[PDB]
């Protein structure tokens, strides 16, 4: 299976630096280009720059040079990717690709920011078939996983508000069930917070 | 740099339509690329050197164009293409890549599933209180929703949520939440969330009543 596996979410300072990784494998590390592309806001994809591995060979961005750094380690088939003076205008997600753009990674989603990690408080959302609900409100770091005990579940995008994100979902199950059975609500994360519900 | 701008920027069309979608690069090109992203993946190659299909596309797909003018076509729209499509030059540098054109598909008009939440014990003894409000299985997702506090609209505090098209019936959920202080909340007894919808003559009213409903 040829997987480029990339690593994961990262929240920094405006003024850090980040490294991002791409271990790819499956395939012939040196004989492709390692390129890596910029995924903003919405729709927006720019090609940051690209490596020739073992020969270590750049080839930038005019707009990405200074804050780029792509390096590759032949060995551990790892391309990388440092970004520095990072600010919130460089929040967004990055692929490396390969094979011509055929191959593509999984994403790193970075936010940089100052504003605090947070854990989230979940709340049970019972009624007053059988709809239901949990809301997870106020956590900084956007990824957060919502499940229900393991279809009609319903999760929304987040919103975020004062620096705090906000997520809810809604299942829909049939009344024979609940409350016979229960209905659980699993939140992880933000926090290192790991939550169940009712 | 060669701009490369994709027309329509969104567009829904119903299963079987044929749809075409072009690319105009700012400067000329020898080839053009495409590209298929679905909400929460990674972009896909779907056809590239301008003709050719990549594995796995379907032979509904077919790509034409040149020199400065490019496009896509679907002889059949089908569920699983519903998509953005993204066109990329590689003929020189930078590399470029076009705004997207996003494809939805139409549906049978339909009007939301309301259900309104009060709230929990927890969050009540924590010092807030938030009245969520869900809007389930709704097309078209053009919908307004407004919070009525005794009789009273709030603006600020109300927090709207979309989701992407739903893969299997293909329509829009939202989800709205008013958010209030402990204190705003008892003193005020009936929460209505109305929806304003394209189906509705009028509005799809959820209440509840703070005590006892």
């Amino acid at each position: 299976e040829v997987q480029l596996q990339q690593s994961g979410p990262e929240l920094v300072k405006p003024g850090a630096s980040v490294k991002i990784s791409c271990k790819t494998s499956g395939y012939t590390f040196t004989k492709y280009t390692m390129h890596w592309v910029k995924q903003s806001h919405g729709k927006s994809l720019e090609w940051i720059g690209d490596i020739n591995p073992n020969n270590g060979g750049t080839n930038y961005n005019q707009k990405f040079k200074g804050t780029a750094t792509l390096t590759v380690h032949k060995s551990s088939t790892t391309a990388y990717m440092e970004l520095r003076s990072l600010t919130s205008e460089d929040s967004a997600v990055y692929y490396c690709t390969s094979k011509s753009f055929d191959y593509w990674g999984q994403g790193t989603t970075l936010t940089v920011s100052s504003a605090k990690t947070t854990a989230p408080s979940v709340y049970p959302l019972a009624p007053v078939a059988v709809t239901l609900g949990c809301l997870v409100k106020g956590y900084f770091p956007e990824p957060v996983t919502l499940t229900w005990n393991s279809s009609g579940v319903h999760t929304f995008p987040a919103v975020l508000q004062s620096d705090l994100y906000t997520l809810s979902s809604s299942v829909t199950v049939t009344s024979s069930t609940w409350p016979s059975q229960s209905i659980t609500c699993n939140v992880a994360h933000p926090a290192s917070s790991t939550k169940v519900d009712k | 740099q060669i701009v490369l701008t994709q027309s329509p920027a969104i567009m829904s069309a119903s299963p079987g339509e044929k749809v075409t979608i072009t690319c105009s690069a700012s400067s000329s090109v020898s080839n053009i690329h495409w590209f298929q992203q679905k909400p929460g993946t990674f972009p896909k190659l779907w056809i590239y050197s301008t003709s050719t299909l990549a594995s796995g596309v379907p032979g509904r797909f077919s790509g034409s164009g040149s020199g400065t003018s490019y496009s896509l076509t679907i002889s059949r729209m089908g569920a699983e293409d519903a998509a953005t499509y993204y066109c990329q030059q590689r003929s020189g540098y930078p590399f470029t890549f076009g705004s997207g054109t996003k494809l939805e598909i139409k549906r049978a008009d339909a009007a939301p599933t309301v259900s309104i939440f009060p709230p929990s014990s927890e969050q009540l003894t924590s010092g807030g209180a938030s009245v969520v409000c869900f809007l389930n299985n709704f097309y078209p997702k053009d919908i307004n929703v407004k919070w009525k506090i005794d009789g009273s609209e709030r603006q600020n505090g109300v927090l709207n949520s979309w989701t992407d098209q739903d893969s299997k019936d293909s329509t829009y959920s939202m989800s709205s939440t008013l958010t209030l202080t402990k204190d705003e909340y008892e003193r005020h007894n009936s929460y209505t969330c109305e929806a304003t919808h394209k189906t509705s003559t009028s509005p799809i009213v959820k209440s509840f009543n703070r005590n006892e409903c």
